[PDB]
């Protein structure tokens, strides 16, 4: 299962000055329905003669 | 006296609570006396006679 962050542009940070300014609030959100990876198989049946 | 951390607000300012608890008791009445109506602004005029 490949989880991912889906609000990259909404993660707010602020550059501070020498003052008492208010700070932004933020959180990191994840994709609600991530893609799940499932193994596929390459398979075959080999026949060998017992006499050989 | 006690000092306790209260938290940090959204302005990045931390708050501290300082408290001091005290009282006073006079066990017997005769242990305390008070003199009232004391005037502090009067100066005496002394006679002078210089050489």
């Amino acid at each position: 299962r490949l989880n991912r962050v889906n609000n990259t542009d909404d993660i707010q940070v602020a550059c501070t000055q020498r003052d008492e300014a208010t700070l932004p609030q933020t959180f990191v959100d994840y994709a609600p329905e991530p893609r799940e990876y499932f193994l596929n198989g390459v398979s075959t049946v080999l026949d060998v003669h017992t006499r050989v | 006296l006690s000092v306790r951390f209260m938290g940090i607000n959204r302005n990045a300012i931390a708050s501290y609570l300082i408290s001091l608890y005290c009282s006073l008791a006079v066990l017997t009445d005769d242990a305390l006396a008070v003199l009232d109506d004391v005037e502090v602004d009067k100066y005496h005029d002394y006679p002078v006679n210089y050489k």
